[PDB]
């Protein structure tokens, strides 16, 4: 439920390459797919492990 | 080829010279190597130091084990069952076999 | 623009005036005075006697005067044997050169009877050899003998760098006796003798050195702590490079290579918040002042994590991963200390090189780590 | 030299040149440099000097491994043979004893052998008589530095005379080296050149992967549909997808700045793909092709991830019955180092604190005999010996050596946080 979510991020780091810290684009793409907001509030801070 | 067994007794402390040759012969050597350790301390990668795991292509691979008790049933039975016609004794062998092994009871 | 500066990196010294004083007798044939020269490291001090010495064969009656270092040995015999090779003969070496009266039969001279001096180069490989009153102080105790009655003596001319050697003389060597009392010491040159010998050595001058206020500027800013200075013009000669690189500016450039990360570079190693936090984690676990594993900090780690719930609790596998990108900028190092069970058994201990005072100031503009203090 | 005529045989039956048989070809970590492109010349302008002028200098670089300093001065002395110099590669490592150096040197100057104590008399008898152009590499200099100083303070004392030809180029592992192992004594002639290398940056680690991948990133293949081989029927194509390549180097340029960490996590990315590849079609070993970005998501957690966890899991019941009774004993007491004989205590109170469930009470037949009614009244449980033993050598416990079997201690050797997680499953 989360190794998709990464990918649409690499098709933004393919559009930009941008390690942007708050968002207000990377979101529009999640609500039309059917989760919330608060599993990728988390996917912000664990992917903070990944240094990406 | 090379056939390493307990490799972990290599990875000592003090000098770890013959591990740093057999790693850069993957480098440079024009002679195509392969290198099997083969060992039973599981985290190998934290016994050798810096130098040395830079030269190694950090790839383990885990061995199984029996995960399900219905697998060594499958292995055992694999294990005794002969294939090949020898005896006349053979085909009444290979039933008397499984009877025992696919009752649960026996 | 090259040959000017090609031949820029290579009686002369205000030290050679001592030692003719000290070697009074060594023109007039007689046995001079007793030396045993010492010095602070660094300061020309092995080339300093080996200046004298060249320049005492140069000029210098019959000429054998020889010269040995004491690195490889161990052991008083080769020495005997190496003033034997000036003489280029043959004999039964090993006894001779073995015993404390064994070198006395030695001291016989055949073609026209000039006096032998030996010279003793690196003493101190020996005297920091092998156990002191056992061995090596009975080596140094055999050789400043020089009771024989002829004028044909073996002076010694022995060094050293660290000055306790006086000290572990006997109290019977200590009353005068042999080569001791004239312990003529070396000042490390702050500039003043050190760098007129540089002028001189500019010999064959070019045009544009540099503004030379500027090397007395050098001279002036590194005699903290030094003691060669064409070493320290070894530094001005890479710096001569970096002005043919392109086509003390130097010191100024390495300095900042070894003061940082304390001060500023430490969030440059913990661009991640996480980094961050695993750094202070560290320090959590260095209250029980222990041998700091990997496990004990991860223990920390985990019980600390379920508490305030800033991040999921991540793998010991990541936690290898994110400790070594805190080691290779140079925080804190690994070792693989002792512990004693089954064989000696490798444990990693870790130590941080960063004070409370230099964490206070990085983490109150951080108010998440403020839960975990 | 002479054997390589007999490491040469014959047949050699048309190996299958596959789509990625030919990127592991120049991925292969031999063959200017992008990254280290002026300290280059900050080394070869201190060596150049000192060849052209006869004099004997010390040139001493430092860094983590992986950072060229192996690769960089060899570069140095390759083209210096275009322009009276023996090179020698005086490794530290590949030195058995660390006298063995010596040996080598006065081998490499007229083909003698003799031991480490005579090469040095006559070492030394070269370095201050000879009239007037020697390189020598001493490198990993953390090898020949143990047992008392004495080889290193040699190595130094040849650069002193000024009649010595000789040029040395120390490559060590820390700049450190001469301040914490060695003397102010070796400090003083050591001199303070100090060229320091620091990692690689990310940019740069793009910067190194396209040098190997020059004439082949998105280039073209022939290929025969049957056999699967590839010529530099279909005419195929190979593209690399660079912000993968991107993501491999925002993490090796972040945790080591390692030169191999960077080709290798590509190398290992590079195969994922070729066994899926032979996986749907098979074409043995006898419409565009690409790399996606999520094989260098699998191969760079591959270097992280364990099985410690999926070991325990797997692990025969009793070596979970011996880990649940050891956390038991750790939060009992609070000393995490318990006796041997406590723990066979703890399992026999661990059977019938428990109920007379019959789970447990066809475990608790089992567990001190194996069935057999006649042959019963085990004191310890059944193969003690042998799970004690087998998480001995797996790694995971560790016990002092005792000839008693009862007051020898155990200590845990990994994490046992981790140990009372994997034990919830
Ligand atoms: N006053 C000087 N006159 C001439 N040459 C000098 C002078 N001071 C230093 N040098 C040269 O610079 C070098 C620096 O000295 P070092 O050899 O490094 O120290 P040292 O000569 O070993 O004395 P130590 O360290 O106490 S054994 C000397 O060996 C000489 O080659
Ligand atoms: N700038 C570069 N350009 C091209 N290839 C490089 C570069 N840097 C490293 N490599 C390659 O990566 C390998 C890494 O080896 P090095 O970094 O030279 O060894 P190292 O840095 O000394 O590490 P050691 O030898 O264990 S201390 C080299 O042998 C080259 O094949």
């Amino acid at each position: 439920p989360t190794t998709k979510i990464f990918t649409i991020i690499k098709k933004m780091l393919q559009e930009t390459g941008k390690n942007t810290l708050s968002y207000e684009n990377i979101v529009k793409t999640v609500r039309l797919r059917g989760f919330t907001m608060l599993q990728l509030s988390n996917c912000i801070q664990e992917y903070s492990y990944l240094n990406v | 080829v090379f056939i390493f067994d307990e490799i972990d007794t290599f990875a000592g402390p003090v000098r770890q010279t013959l591990l740093y040759n057999l790693f850069d012969m993957v480098e440079h050597s024009r002679v195509p190597v392969c290198i099997f350790g083969c060992t039973t301390k599981l985290n190998i990668l934290e016994y050798l130091e810096k130098r040395v795991k830079s030269r190694f292509s950090q790839r383990v691979i885990y061995m199984p084990q029996i995960q399900n008790l219905d697998d060594m049933v499958d292995a055992v039975r694999n294990l005794l069952t002969v294939r090949s016609e020898i005896s006349p004794w053979v085909s009444q062998w290979n039933e008397t076999l499984e009877k025992e092994l696919s009752d649960p009871r026996s | 623009k090259a040959l000017l500066q090609k031949s820029s990196e290579l009686a002369r010294t205000a030290e050679y005036e001592q030692v003719m004083n000290f070697l009074a007798k060594a023109i007039s044939e007689h046995r001079s005075d007793s030396l045993y020269i010492t010095g602070p490291p660094g300061t020309g001090k092995t080339a300093q006697l080996d200046m004298i010495i060249r320049q005492k064969f140069q000029s210098l009656e019959s000429v054998a005067v020889t010269s040995i270092n004491c690195i490889s040995l161990g052991e008083p015999s080769s020495i005997f044997q190496k003033i034997f090779d000036s003489f280029q003969d043959l004999n039964g070496p090993t006894l001779q050169i073995k015993n404390m009266q064994h070198l006395q039969k030695f001291l016989e001279p055949y073609h026209k009877k000039t006096t032998f001096v030996v010279v003793l180069d690196e003493m101190d490989r020996l005297l920091h050899a092998n156990t002191s009153e056992t061995q090596s102080v009975r080596t140094i105790l055999e050789l400043f003998l020089l009771a024989k009655l002829p004028t044909v003596s073996f002076v010694l001319i022995g060094m050293a760098n660290s000055l306790d050697m006086k000290d572990r003389f006997l109290s019977r060597l200590n009353l005068d006796r042999g080569l001791l009392p004239q312990t003529i010491v070396f000042q490390p040159y702050t500039a003043e003798q050190m760098y007129e010998i540089v002028i001189q050595k500019m010999s064959s001058l070019p045009t544009i050195i540099f503004q030379p206020m500027a090397i007395k500027f050098a001279a002036k800013k590194c005699a903290g702590n030094t003691g060669d200075l064409r070493k320290l013009f070894d530094v001005l000669r890479g710096s001569i490079e970096i002005y043919e690189l392109e086509k003390l500016n130097y010191i100024a450039k390495v300095f900042s290579k070894f003061v940082n990360n304390n001060s500023t570079r430490t969030r440059i190693a913990k661009l991640n918040i996480q980094q961050k936090l695993i750094l202070c984690t560290i320090i959590q676990s260095l209250k029980l002042n222990s041998d700091a594993t990997i496990d004990e900090s991860f223990d920390h780690y985990i019980k600390a994590i379920t508490k305030t719930d800033t991040l999921a609790p991540l793998q010991r596998n990541e936690f290898l991963e994110i400790c070594t990108i805190l080691e290779t900028c140079g925080l804190v190092s690994i070792k693989k200390t002792k512990c004693k069970g089954k064989t000696k058994r490798f444990v990693d201990k870790i130590d941080v090189d960063l004070d409370m005072r230099e964490f206070y100031d990085e983490m109150t503009k951080i108010s998440i780590l403020k839960p975990f203090l | 030299s002479r054997f390589e005529n007999k490491l040469k045989t014959t047949q050699k039956h048309q190996i299958v040149e596959t789509i990625f048989s030919k990127v592991k070809k120049q991925l292969n970590s031999s063959y200017y440099l992008p990254a280290r492109e002026n300290e280059f010349a900050s080394i070869y302008l201190s060596a150049y000097s000192a060849i052209e002028s006869d004099s004997a200098t010390t040139i001493y670089v430092a860094g983590t491994p992986g950072v060229g300093k192996t690769l960089t001065v060899r570069e140095v002395v390759k083209e210096l043979l275009s322009s009276d110099f023996l090179y020698v590669e005086i490794n530290g490592l590949k030195m058995v004893k660390p006298t063995d150096c010596y040996e080598t040197l006065w081998n490499k100057v007229s083909g003698e052998r003799l031991t480490w104590a005579a090469s040095m008399e006559s070492l030394e008898f070269y370095f201050k008589r000879v009239p007037k152009t020697i390189v020598v590499l001493l490198d990993e200099l953390d090898a020949m530095v143990t047992k008392s100083q004495d080889i290193m303070y040699n190595f130094f004392n040849w650069t002193t005379y000024e009649n010595a030809k000789l040029i040395v180029i120390a490559v060590a592992n820390t700049m450190d080296l001469p301040e914490r192992q060695l003397g102010n004594k070796i400090t003083s002639r050591i001199g303070f050149t100090r060229i320091m290398f620091t990692g690689y940056t990310h940019e740069e680690l793009k910067n190194i992967i396209d040098l190997r991948l020059k004439g082949l990133n998105d280039s073209f293949f022939y290929v025969d549909t049957k056999t699967g081989n590839a010529i530099l029927v279909r005419k195929v194509r190979l593209r690399m997808s660079a912000d993968a390549i991107e993501i491999a180097s925002r993490k090796v340029a972040s945790v080591s700045g390692d030169a191999r960490r960077a080709l290798k996590v590509c190398k290992r990315a590079a195969e994922i793909a070729e066994k899926h590849y032979m996986a749907k079609h098979g074409y043995g070993y006898d419409g565009v092709q690409t790399v996606h970005i999520t094989h260098v998501m699998k191969a760079l957690n591959e270097t992280l991830n364990s099985h410690v966890i999926t070991f325990m899991t797997r692990l025969s019941f009793t070596a979970k019955l011996f880990i649940y009774a050891l956390l038991n004993l750790m939060k009992k007491n609070g000393s995490q180092e318990q006796e041997l004989g406590d723990i066979v205590d703890e399992i026999k109170l661990l059977i019938e604190v428990n109920g007379s469930n019959k789970f447990v009470m066809e475990i608790a037949k089992t567990l001190f005999q194996q069935g057999s009614d006649n042959i019963s009244e085990q004191l310890r449980i059944i193969s003690w010996d042998f799970v004690l033993n087998q998480l001995l050598d797996a790694g995971i416990l560790f016990k002092q050596t005792m000839k008693n079997d009862r007051i020898c201690c155990v200590k845990l050797n990994i994490s046992v946080e981790e140990a009372k997680r994997a034990m919830n499953e």
